[PDB]
């Protein structure tokens, strides 16, 4: 009745800096639907950021992705801040670039 | 092709 | 290859904001391509494949009135559901519907679908026999006993066995070589210091299509699951997906291990080396 989200942070493509790609969020295996996904880079939250039709799995939990355009660079920070139903806090992923 | 309007309650 | 035409359907009740939200997407194979969203500035079903561009507007009002009448039913079905549960705090709930058609190579219907979900568990399927109905619990028996009396899975069958099947062909023959598809991934091995004692070995595919894909590690010609990670199966954002295998191994003792990818598009697996 109640399940908490997986989350993966990545790049569409391999990434390196000073190239253009896409930062993805992808958010699944979760239960009930009410979900808050944001993009940060640097802490502050990325404006023009889209998502993924809400669709769900063969055991009825959810999935969603969230992307937007961005540039990578060695000190720039990028994250994922995921709000739910099951999550206490705001549950904070930071994107690796070799994950 | 969405399925057909559905013909009885819940 | 086995093809699908699937729909999802959830709709979420919303205390104090009126109606609920009402969410239909539809699948064939690994690719959306429609979606219907009645918070949308725009309640009508709409194309997100860019091989659907080419139905006409009939299509399109007739998807989008099947759309609402469902939409309707289950603004009811969300009240009938908290009367038979006896749920009198209130809440947000969810309701859930799969429906569509798994058909074979050859074209065999491998399986109907037509199923719902309550409040994220099983509520009553349709069985494969599609004649028979499985209800999860005492409240969906009364359904059971309604639909059963009603003949809906005649109804449904119908459906299933004509009208999904027809409209699976049409849209694999509209979207051709971009369904039918298949990427190869793209392959290669990370290493990544860890502490004096071991690293860490990452392999990754990417780029691959259809999703399905297995990874395997392997020291000199055995198998691990030792110490190895293995993160779900992603969508990279452009139709295709990645994957990723990590394992820690001992420092000096890297070029021991090789990767392994198995995937339809390579017609021997891939092994891979640091």
């Amino acid at each position: 009745i109640q399940r908490t989200p997986k989350i993966q942070v990545y790049s569409r493509h391999p990434a390196e800096n000073g190239k253009s790609n896409f930062l993805n969020c992808y958010v699944s295996g979760f239960h009930p639907s009410d979900i808050e996904v944001d993009l940060l880079k640097n802490g502050e939250r990325i404006e023009k950021v889209e998502h993924s039709d809400l669709s769900f799995s063969k055991d009825w939990s959810f999935y969603l992705l969230y992307y937007t355009e961005f540039t990578p660079t060695e000190k720039d920070e990028y994250a994922c801040r995921v709000n739910h139903v099951t999550l206490s806090q705001p549950k904070i992923v930071k994107w690796d670039r070799d994950m | 092709f969405y399925a057909p309007e559905p013909i009885t309650s819940l | 290859g086995p093809h699908s035409l699937r729909y999802f359907v959830t709709a979420v009740s919303r205390p104090g904001l009126g109606e609920p939200r009402f969410i239909a997407v539809g699948y064939v194979d690994d690719t959306q391509f429609v979606r219907f969203d009645s918070d949308a500035d725009n309640p009508r079903f709409e194309p997100r494949a860019p091989w659907m561009e080419q139905e006409g507007p009939e299509y399109w009002e007739e998807q989008t009135q099947r759309a609402k009448s469902d939409e309707q039913w289950f603004r009811v079905s969300l009240r009938t559901a908290q009367r038979y549960y006896n749920q009198s705090k209130g809440g947000s709930h969810t309701f859930q519907r799969m429906f569509g058609c798994d058909v074979g190579s050859d074209w065999r219907l491998l399986r109907g679908y037509q199923q719902f979900a309550y409040d994220g568990r099983d509520y009553i399927a349709l069985n494969e026999d599609l004649k028979t109905w499985t209800a999860a619990d005492t409240a969906a028996l009364i359904t059971r006993r309604k639909w059963e009396q009603a003949g809906d899975a005649e109804y449904y069958r119908a459906y299933l066995e004509g009208e999904c099947v027809e409209w699976l062909r049409r849209y694999l023959e509209l979207g051709n070589e971009t369904l039918l598809r298949t990427d190869s991934p793209k392959a290669h091995v990370t290493y990544h210091p860890r502490s004096q004692v071991d690293v860490t070995l990452r392999c990754w595919a990417l780029g691959f299509y259809p999703a399905d894909i297995t990874l395997t590690w392997q020291l000199n010609g055995e198998d691990l699951t030792q110490d190895m990670e293995l993160v779900e199966t992603r969508p990279a954002g452009d139709g295709t997906f990645q994957k990723w295998a990590a394992v820690v191994v001992p420092l000096g003792k890297e070029q021991n291990y090789t990767c392994h990818v198995h995937h339809k598009g390579l017609p021997e697996p891939l092994t891979l080396r640091w």
